[PDB]
RNA sequence: CGGAGGAGUACGAAGGUGCGCUCAGCGUGGUCGGAAAUCACGCGUAGAGUAUAAAGGCAAAAGCGCGCUUAACUGCGAGAC
RNA sequence: GCUGGCGACCAUAGCAAGAGUGAACCACCUGAUCCCUUCCCGAACUCAGAAGUGAAACCUCUUAGCGCUGAUGGUAGUGUGGGAUUACCCAUGUGAGAGUAAGUCAUCGCCAGCU
């Protein structure tokens, strides 16, 4: 509850090296959410958002929930790719929980 | 334990291998204190095409573990391999010396008419 | 011994050690004796000696041994002998056992040399002796200068309580 | 001046029939200067460890044995 | 002065530096670190030059760890000799610099002191850099 | 006239064959005898070797022994590189 | 349902740890006459056999402890056309390695012997 996040749904139009450069363009950020019971989800997010998730320490703790359309998704943060030199982030794993 | 039998397979390996090149039926011989057994094999190593050994019924009431018993093995082998149908054979040690109760075999399966 | 084994030890060494199945029973396998006689290559005669030496302490004949990788700190090289060794099964160390533990004790210059302790960890033991004497052999007249020889017993004793349990019982002095 | 400046002439080594290929006896399928591919059945080995057929046919490569090693045949 | 103990060659190939610095662009040493965001050639004067302005700021209160090391020989004719004759001889060693590697780490001194030595250093580099501190990921 | 190394040999066995065998290192004990000789037992292990430079290889070991030997033959040779 | 022999396959299959089996088979085992053997030794190889044992070894079972297998998504690279020159960007096609979730204590064929 405390910390929830908008998404859309990535469809396979939205997937590659073009489209995730195109989405990063559009200052989007693609990601995945995993886990066990389910097939994974592709997703995307609000750079503005994930950044000021990021900042605060129990958003690696604790339970959050990431939106898309109605359904909602109760997951944990997994993994972070971050740009080399500008530390932007670029791709984010979810693991259900 | 367990490097005298690894051992007596690695030995066996080379001419198992050769055999195999070759392509030609395989009569394999196998010898414990107690019993001895002889199988003749397909070229290709899957199917057996006869068997003889000291633990058929007209053997197993015997000695059965000394050399008469190997020579009735090897003469009982023959006449089975005859009857399947086998001619030419090449003769596999199975990584014992050519000697004692494998060479009264052998001996006895020439005898019966496989020629090798 | 042999049948002394066979018929007694067997039993007490059982009920010493508490071992369900028989076949646990500690067993001396085999005695190997070896004289390490190196520089052979400044004489080529204290080789032929210890051969000499050792053929007359074991029934058996001995086999020499060759060096393996050359050593610039010493004179040795590749392939020429620099040993000499005989190992012992059966009745020959039975017999040879007994001579020792019978006669070489007490034809020894200081007693209680051996120890108790010298045990491989694994229950076979490995002690060293000065001077071809204490056996029947040749005197100091008719044989070379004094050799020193080790010998080695490889038993099936799985732990050194239970080498020293067999040691103790055939009756080695410590 | 330097102490370089030599080399050997090239020896045109490598695969020379292909898998699919079809083969007439004789005919030299590898060259190689040590086993990287095995014979296997119809096929001979050389002096120089060069994989030729004995067989006509059509060639196959594989992988098989407990030791991963490389194998080239002949069908036919 | 740092320099390779034995190499097992002389002399090496240009080469080409490209791509981005994905090894070593973490924090994993100090608290605080500072990181190039342009790439180039890194000496050994240049990196002792750095560690000596950074070590006489923080006047030794913490540790200073030194991510980068030079391992590739550099040659140069000698003067006034013409093209040919062989490759020239090495004269000094340099480190390959990717956008994202991070150069120096600092532990154990507070956060304003650390940025103080890392903007003073920063002077003596032949390119841009920027200043990194820990996250959890 | 780029960066690094080798060759202008050796062997009647160091060739053929049948049979047979696995290296190196370490830790324990054991006369001289130790950092390191030889003996015995174990642990993880191809890191050994292959006449010689490097590379590609090497368990049916292509590495290492023993007995007998001369196929280190003569005439060729489908078919390929 | 167990035991032995020969293969397919070559770690999802292996290694390690714990446990279990002697009716038959196997293994250890007894002896060194004759066959045969040790650069010495009946240790191995070989022969003649059944007083013992399932201890060791081999097989079978259990365990994710090492090992092995391993997505999805993203990133790197890259063919063609265009735009720029520290060597990147766009359109289109392609797409790792590492890491993450997760999986694994194999699966089959022929012959013979017991219950
Ligand atoms: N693959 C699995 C291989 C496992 C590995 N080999 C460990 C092993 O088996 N250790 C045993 C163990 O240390 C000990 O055994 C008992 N029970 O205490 C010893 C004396 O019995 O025997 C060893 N084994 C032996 N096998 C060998 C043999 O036959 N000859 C020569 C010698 O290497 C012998 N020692």
């Amino acid at each position: 509850a405390n910390f929830v996040l908008n998404a859309q749904a990535r469809a396979e139009d939205k997937q590659g090296k073009g489209a995730s450069r195109r989405l990063r363009r559009e200052s989007l950020v693609p990601a995945i959410i995993y886990g066990g019971n389910a097939e994974p989800v592709a997703v995307t997010l609000e750079l503005r958002e994930l950044v000021k998730a990021l900042e605060s320490n129990v958003f690696f703790e604790e339970v959050v929930e990431i939106k898309v359309g109605d359904k909602v998704e109760n997951v944990k943060i997994q993994a972070l790719q971050r740009h080399p030199a500008k530390n932007t982030p670029m791709h984010a794993d979810f693991k259900r929980a | 334990m367990n490097e005298k039998k690894q051992s007596r397979l690695r030995r066996a390996k080379s001419t198992r291998l050769h055999i195999r090149a070759l392509g030609a039926t395989r009569l394999c011989v196998n010898r414990t204190p107690r019993h001895i057994y002889a199988q003749v094999i397909s070229a290709d190593g899957g199917k057996v095409l006869a068997q003889a050994s000291t633990l058929d019924a007209s053997l197993r009431s015997g000695t059965t573990g000394n050399i008469e018993a190997a020579t009735k093995v090897g003469a009982l082998i023959a006449e089975r391999a005859k009857a399947a149908g086998v001619t030419k054979v090449a003769f596999d040690r199975s990584g014992f010396k050519y000697h004692g109760r494998i060479k009264a075999l052998a001996d006895a399966a020439r005898e019966g008419g496989l020629e090798f | 011994l042999k049948a002394r084994y066979n018929d007694e030890l067997k039993a007490k060494l059982q009920e010493e050690l508490s071992i369900k199945n028989v076949m646990e029973i500690p067993r001396i396998t085999k005695i190997t004796l070896n004289m390490g006689v190196g520089a052979a290559a400044t004489d080529k005669k204290l080789l032929d000696g210890a051969v000499a030496d050792m053929q007359l302490i074991a029934g058996q004949k001995p086999v020499v041994t060759l060096a393996r990788k050359s050593i610039a700190g010493f004179k040795i090289r590749d392939g020429w002998p620099i040993g000499c060794k005989v190992t012992l099964r059966g009745d020959q160390m039975y017999e040879f056992l007994d001579r020792l533990i019978s006669i070489a004790i007490p034809r020894i210059r200081d007693f209680r040399g051996f120890s108790a302790k010298s045990f491989d960890g694994r229950g076979n033991y490995s002690m060293g002796l000065k001077e071809q004497i204490v056996f029947p052999e040749i005197d100091f007249d008719k044989i070379d200068r004094i050799r020193g020889m080790d010998i080695t017993i490889t038993t099936t004793a799985r732990t050194d309580d239970e080498g020293r349990a067999l040691m103790r019982a055939f009756g080695f002095p410590f | 001046s330097t102490k370089n400046g030599r080399d050997s002439n090239p020896k045109m080594l490598g695969v020379k029939v292909y898998g699919g290929q079809t083969v007439t006896a004789g005919n030299i399928i590898v060259r190689q200067r040590g086993t990287e591919f095995h014979a296997g059945a119809n096929v001979g080995m050389g002096r120089d460890h060069t994989l030729f057929a004995t067989a006509d046919g059509v060639v196959k490569f594989e992988v098989k044995g407990q030791f991963g090693r490389r194998y080239v045949k002949v069908e036919t | 002065m740092l320099q390779p103990k034995r190499t097992k060659f002389r002399k090496v190939h240009k080469g080409r530096n490209t791509g981005l610095a994905h090894r070593g662009s973490t924090v994993s040493f100090g608290s605080i670190a500072i990181k190039a965001t342009e790439r180039g050639r890194m000496t050994a004067r240049q990196i002792e030059a750095a560690r000596r302005t950074i070590s006489r700021r923080i006047k030794r209160g913490g540790k200073i760890f030194i991510r980068v090391f030079p391992d590739k020989p550099i040659t140069e004719k000698p003067l006034e000799v013409r093209m040919g004759n062989g490759k020239g001889n090495v004269e000094y060693w340099v480190c390959e610099i990717k956008p994202g590697k991070i150069l120096y780490e600092i532990e154990g001194v507070n956060e304003d002191l650390a940025r103080e030595a890392f903007a003073l250093a920063a002077a003596k580099l032949p390119f841009k850099t920027t200043i990194v501190t820990r996250t959890v990921m």
